[PDB]
């Protein structure tokens, strides 16, 4: 696998070149404590984006959990749930390392094949990813609403800046949707 | 490619781990240790042609039965493609000191290098001595920072080991 | 034992590899943070016992059907066992926060927990509200830096993900 | 495996107890550079170690080269130099942990009687390990010899010391002393 | 899917045999027990709502807490699912009564229900009440045959065991 | 695998309803003795099947066995035999069973693909799988004759209905025809 | 692994005689209702039998539940149930079959020498062993008692006779004590 | 050895499973056959040496050239062993029906064979004409009932198979 540091290494040896631009590599040493902030804020409160987003995707789409439908048996909601917390746990790293490439290789490439040989739902499985990429965004902000979450509202305490992280955010929501076109 | 930041995630994923505490006080280390290290890297980005033609010149000085027919330093074609090795070595030291760990040298360098001069009868003492004479040239501040140099000279070292 | 170090020579171990940079780099990660868990770890000695306390009278006042005939709270000795339990979760945070990485919550707390838990009929949300009683509980700078505050919530909110 | 702070721990879990001494753990945390030095000093030097310790064991003992010696032929010196850097290299991971528990393990459990059923000679492997321990202090201490070197001599710029980093040295040498133990 | 047929069928084709002796022998078994448990599975099929709903009915009579705001029993969406669940488990039991061996509960009811509950945060002491009230519920001759209501009893008892 | 009784359940399942009719439950119960005579009566001759339905198949066509033939040398005529019997042995667990689901799965999934990359040809398969077909029948309803025995007639001794099992002898017969259409 | 019929002719042809005891395997068969009865009652309640055994192991020595003791800490008390259940397992298998042999070979053989090297302590394995053996032989006479049920009482309901199976009783405690035997 | 109930037990054990409804289901099997195999058993016990004695009669009377010089049939020795052979046969057909399933056959008969008779140049075709004219030779009800009658005629007929 790569990461933002390699990515740039690849692409100089693709000409035989040395690094010449060091002013980007110091712009991400200097967004590092708020990276490692961010990676925490998902890490934190895995268990419960992955049962809310499962859960939001079935009351959206009740044919899930009635006869022939894929979250149907006990088995089948298990490896739901399973599947969730992989893509989640892989964008997590993406976000730790700066690049895709852990993702694509890892977890992305093949799944929507697999997907198709099991009969896994496109729809269905987009809209999952699709909650856990807005909880994601309010988890990096520090901006979860109670609404949301009730009495499992967690709050992380980073030291707030203005922008709330606006490129990272950016960034995560950038794997999220990655993983959404390649399945759709 | 080995870094501080693909290690601490391949090892949490042969376990299936989130990102857990020691992987993120490890990614700490390399906020602090980058400065010295991208430091070094500027420093070869902007000098590399000089570097690299000394280190050159100092293996030859030291082996001049190199010059002799049918030996590996003896035709135009020979001499530019020795300088062009010594100054390989020299590129892939400078993307290992951006990435912070070993990666692009190992795998871009050391890889297979035992297989291809014995192979094309090229002796290792000339390589090790323009990359020993490099690991002994430098210093600080005159150059770079003390830690900067540290940073410099370990991978040198470990190239040098690499051979012997 | 997962913490920094034990990491990074478990992967130079897989791969017959002495140290090299980037695991040198992860350990100056240790020497950076360790001001912060210390802190914490230190907080967390010296009054575990009411940590521990407040945390276990939260989840009775959740779940007061504990306290009724039969049930896990019910007894002289079950009060007693629970209270316990809650006292062992948090000394494994604090051997956590002196090592710096899960491995003593994973071995001595985690591993084997669901299985033991489910073999006595104990449930499991009276320790999840123990855990997020505690996780919600502390406040910077009050009673201790932000820092130091981020790294016991961080351990708090990893035992509660091992039982959700 | 443990290091020097989970060794702390589990001492501490033979009476259920908190750790309480916060001064010790400060102080090899306050050590910490120095010790990232002397793990730096032995890996950076580690084949010219090797190779003189090796040379030197055959010089002092000349029946390890000629028939029926455990040198000859080639095959057993390749298998006695790797020998030699894989010691080291366990010896340097103790250093970096500050706990003999992987050495111990991975490397020293089993030797004895791995090395008997061999005819690998205990003495002469003692000589190899001794000449090891001599170097390593050395280099932490960055005074090595031009006698002892010529122009291999390597010096590390370390920030010097009166003391030379004597703990870590007497501590380096520990470890050496237990691959010895580990023979008888 | 485990019955007594696939179970000997399996073990003959791990072994490159034909049907033999043993064989047959193992499937005059099913022809002699049909008649208990198909009893059962009579009895089950014409009666499953009033069963699952008494089973249902004495979980949340031992686990009033389930009512209260936030609890697992306290919307009318959950209380829906909650009966459903316990005649899925009913349904599954049916199934097996059918087959003769255990292979729709395990495949369609065991497998994964742990990590469900886990992940929703459901207790799973109601679904053992529910279920040990059906299993303490019938008796012979008035509801079935003694050796029909041994058949019903110890699926109930195999899926008991099962989340204990 | 499935048997008759769970291809019920997975009908049922399709619904999320209990098992109902029980009727054509009951039915294969009270036919359970004679099925279980029909499995006897193929197992107890199952060498004497195979052996005269391959050298059927090769008395109808002589070119098997000259140079280029299928069943030429003696290593190609033992795989035919091997062959013959493990298609007879898969056809006698579905009937044990009262489902295809073991054959299907365990024995004709791929055939076709295997036989065409061996040359293996599909017309002289076919025939031997239509004598074993004729075989089975004949030995299901207890009345093989002795001009095909060739000396080696035997008589199973159940106890005799006038339709002499009618409905078991064509179930086997779908089970042989479901071997043909995989090959066709 | 042997069975009660297997036994007795490994015993036979240890002579090379046929087995002419007809009676003895009659009077077996007779008693097979009732071994079916005994096994169901063993397997049905498992669960409550393992979990209240290792719980009065620790009610009866507070030592393995403190600082080095052998259920401390929660990995270590996971072991022992899953130990408990294994052997109660092997005992049923021998209870059904009629013979030793499968809890002998599968089960006892090497448990001793495994156990010391482990320091799993002997008295307390033998204190479970003990408890597991009174349960089953109150459960297979259908007269557990309320005092011990924990409110969690079963009853079989199996036809009563006079006896109430004493000689299965005996059996099944022959078996518990084989157990008992090799961890002594 | 295999038998209706060492094949469920080594299944269930495969899969660490307690035994269940189609393992007691199967022995039930056992159960309502033994009256069939045991009054077969009973029967051969009583007459073995009389069966084996006309069993081989028969197959010298197919096979006369047996007892021409040098061959298998010809010395006091040889003829005494062939019959003691045929009645070995009879004797692990007997255990079988004992046991309810082919083991003792399968591992004291069948396994070897084929290698002992060929080193020994013995041909097969006698062993197959002896086992063959003794499943021709019984009816019921004279010699026993119509269903031990099947079971000892499969056996024989098991031992054929293995033999051609
Ligand atoms: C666990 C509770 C977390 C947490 C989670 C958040 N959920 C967020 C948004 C969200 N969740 C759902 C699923 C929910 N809606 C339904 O209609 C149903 C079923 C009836 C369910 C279970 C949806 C649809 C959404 C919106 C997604 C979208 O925008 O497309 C969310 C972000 C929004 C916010 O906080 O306001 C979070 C963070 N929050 C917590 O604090 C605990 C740790
Ligand atoms: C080993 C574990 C480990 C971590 C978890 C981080 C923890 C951490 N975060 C910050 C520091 C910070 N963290 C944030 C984060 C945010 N601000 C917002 O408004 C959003 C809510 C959120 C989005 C991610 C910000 C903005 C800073 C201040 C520095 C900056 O501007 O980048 C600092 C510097 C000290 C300080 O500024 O107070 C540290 C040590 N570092 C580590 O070494
Ligand atoms: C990415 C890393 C990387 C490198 C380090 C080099 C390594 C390298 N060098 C050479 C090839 C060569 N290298 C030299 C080198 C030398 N002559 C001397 O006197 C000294 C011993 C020595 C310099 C110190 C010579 C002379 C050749 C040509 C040899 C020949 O063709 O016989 C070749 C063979 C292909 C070629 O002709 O280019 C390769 C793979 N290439 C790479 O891709
Ligand atoms: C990227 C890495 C990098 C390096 C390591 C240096 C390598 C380097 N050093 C020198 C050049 C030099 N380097 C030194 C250094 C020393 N002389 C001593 O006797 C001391 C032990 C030591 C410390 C004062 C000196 C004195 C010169 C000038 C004289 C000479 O060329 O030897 C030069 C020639 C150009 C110049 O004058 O700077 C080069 C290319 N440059 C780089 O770009
Ligand atoms: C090692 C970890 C460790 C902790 C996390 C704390 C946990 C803790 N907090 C409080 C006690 C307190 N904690 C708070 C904090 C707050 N009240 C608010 O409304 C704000 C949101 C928040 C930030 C000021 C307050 C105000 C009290 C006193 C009142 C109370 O008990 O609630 C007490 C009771 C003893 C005391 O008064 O200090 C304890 C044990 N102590 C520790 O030793
Ligand atoms: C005739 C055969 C023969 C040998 C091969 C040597 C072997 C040898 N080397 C050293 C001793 C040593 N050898 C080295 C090695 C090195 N120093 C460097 O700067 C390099 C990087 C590196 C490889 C050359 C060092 C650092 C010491 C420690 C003593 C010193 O430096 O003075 C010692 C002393 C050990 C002791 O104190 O017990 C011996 C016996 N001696 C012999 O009699
Ligand atoms: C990731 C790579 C990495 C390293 C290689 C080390 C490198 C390193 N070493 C020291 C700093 C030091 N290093 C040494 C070492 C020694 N002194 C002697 O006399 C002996 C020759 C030698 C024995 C080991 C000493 C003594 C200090 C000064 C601090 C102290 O007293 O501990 C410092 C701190 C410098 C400062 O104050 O700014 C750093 C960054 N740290 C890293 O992060
Ligand atoms: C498919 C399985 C299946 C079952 C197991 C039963 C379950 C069942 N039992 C009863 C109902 C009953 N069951 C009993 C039985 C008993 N009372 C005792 O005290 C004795 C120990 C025991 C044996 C006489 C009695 C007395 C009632 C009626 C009173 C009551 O509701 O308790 C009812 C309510 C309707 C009715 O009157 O029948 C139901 C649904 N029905 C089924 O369809
Ligand atoms: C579980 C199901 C299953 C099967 C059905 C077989 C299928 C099968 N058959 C053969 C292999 C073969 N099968 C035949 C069969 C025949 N030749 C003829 O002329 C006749 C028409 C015909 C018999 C009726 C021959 C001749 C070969 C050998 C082909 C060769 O090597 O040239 C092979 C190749 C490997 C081998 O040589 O064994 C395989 C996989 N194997 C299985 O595992
Ligand atoms: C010249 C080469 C040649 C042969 C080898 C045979 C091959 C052969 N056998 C049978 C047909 C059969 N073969 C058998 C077999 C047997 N019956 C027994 O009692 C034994 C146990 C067993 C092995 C001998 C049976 C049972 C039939 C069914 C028809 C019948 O019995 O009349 C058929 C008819 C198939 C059909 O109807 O399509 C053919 C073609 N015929 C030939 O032309
Ligand atoms: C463990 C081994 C085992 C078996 C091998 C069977 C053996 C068996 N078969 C039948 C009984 C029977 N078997 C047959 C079979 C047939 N009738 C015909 O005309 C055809 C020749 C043949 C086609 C399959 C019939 C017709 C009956 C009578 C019952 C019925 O009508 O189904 C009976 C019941 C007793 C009786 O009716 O006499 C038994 C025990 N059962 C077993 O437990
Ligand atoms: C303070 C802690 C402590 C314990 C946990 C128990 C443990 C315990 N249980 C039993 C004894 C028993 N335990 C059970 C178990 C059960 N019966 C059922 O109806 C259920 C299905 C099942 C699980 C509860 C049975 C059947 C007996 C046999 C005696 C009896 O039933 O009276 C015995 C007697 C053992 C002997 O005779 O040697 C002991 C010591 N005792 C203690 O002192
Ligand atoms: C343990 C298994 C067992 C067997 C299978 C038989 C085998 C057997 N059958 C017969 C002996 C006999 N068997 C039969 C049977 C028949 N004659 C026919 O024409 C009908 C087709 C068939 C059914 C009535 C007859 C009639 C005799 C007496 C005549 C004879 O020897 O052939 C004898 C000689 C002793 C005697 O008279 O009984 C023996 C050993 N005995 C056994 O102990
Ligand atoms: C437990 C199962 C079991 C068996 C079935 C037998 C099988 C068997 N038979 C013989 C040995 C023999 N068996 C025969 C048999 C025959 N002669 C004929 O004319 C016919 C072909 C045939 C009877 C049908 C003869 C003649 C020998 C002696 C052969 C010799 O010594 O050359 C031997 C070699 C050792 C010996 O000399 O006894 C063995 C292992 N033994 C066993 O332990
Ligand atoms: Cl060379
Ligand atoms: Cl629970
Ligand atoms: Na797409
Ligand atoms: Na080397
Ligand atoms: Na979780
Ligand atoms: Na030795
Ligand atoms: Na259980
Ligand atoms: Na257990
Ligand atoms: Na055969």
């Amino acid at each position: 696998m790569l990461d933002a540091f390699s990515r740039a290494v690849v692409q100089a040896d693709a000409s035989t070149s040395v690094v010449a631009d060091m002013g980007a590599l110091k712009q991400f040493i200097a967004e590092g404590n708020r990276r490692l902030d961010a990676v925490n804020a998902i890490a934190s409160n895995a268990s419960c984006m992955v049962s809310d987003a499962v859960a939001g995707m079935i009351c959206e789409n009740q044919g899930l959990i009635q006869a022939g439908g894929n979250c149907y048996p006990n088995r089948r909601m298990a490896a739901c749930l399973r599947d969730a917390e992989i893509i989640l746990r892989y964008v997590t790293y993406a976000l730790l390392a700066g690049d895709a490439s852990v993702l694509d290789d890892r977890c992305l490439n093949g799944l929507k094949e697999t997907y198709a040989a099991l009969g896994v739902p496109t729809t269905s499985t987009v809209r999952a990813v699709q909650i856990m990429k807005a909880q994601a965004a309010a988890h990096i902000k520090d901006t979860p609403s109670e609404a949301r979450a009730g009495g499992k509202l967690r709050k992380m305490g980073s030291p707030v800046v203005e922008d709330r992280c606006a490129s990272l955010v950016a960034e995560a929501s950038s794997y999220f949707d990655r993983v959404i076109s390649a399945l759709s | 490619m080995k870094s501080v930041v693909t290690t601490v995630i391949a090892a949490a994923d042969a376990a299936g781990r989130f990102p857990s505490s020691s992987d993120l006080e490890s990614v700490q280390g390399s906020i602090q240790r980058s400065a010295a290290r991208l430091e070094a890297a500027e420093k070869l980005a902007g000098n590399i042609d000089a570097v690299a033609q000394e280190a050159y010149n100092a293996c030859i000085q030291k082996y001049p039965y190199l010059n002799n027919s049918g030996e590996a330093n003896s035709t135009d074609t020979f001499k530019a493609k020795c300088l062009r090795d010594v100054k390989h070595y020299m590129r892939l030291i400078q993307y290992s000191l951006v990435v912070g760990g070993t990666g692009p040298l190992d795998e871009w360098g050391i890889a297979g290098q035992r297989e291809v001069y014995r192979a094309l009868g090229l002796p290792t003492a000339p390589y090790v001595e323009a990359l020993s004479f490099a690991r002994n040239r430098g210093c600080a501040p005159r150059d770079m920072s003390a830690q900067a140099l540290t940073e410099y000279n370990a991978l040198l070292d470990y190239a040098i080991n690499s051979l012997s």
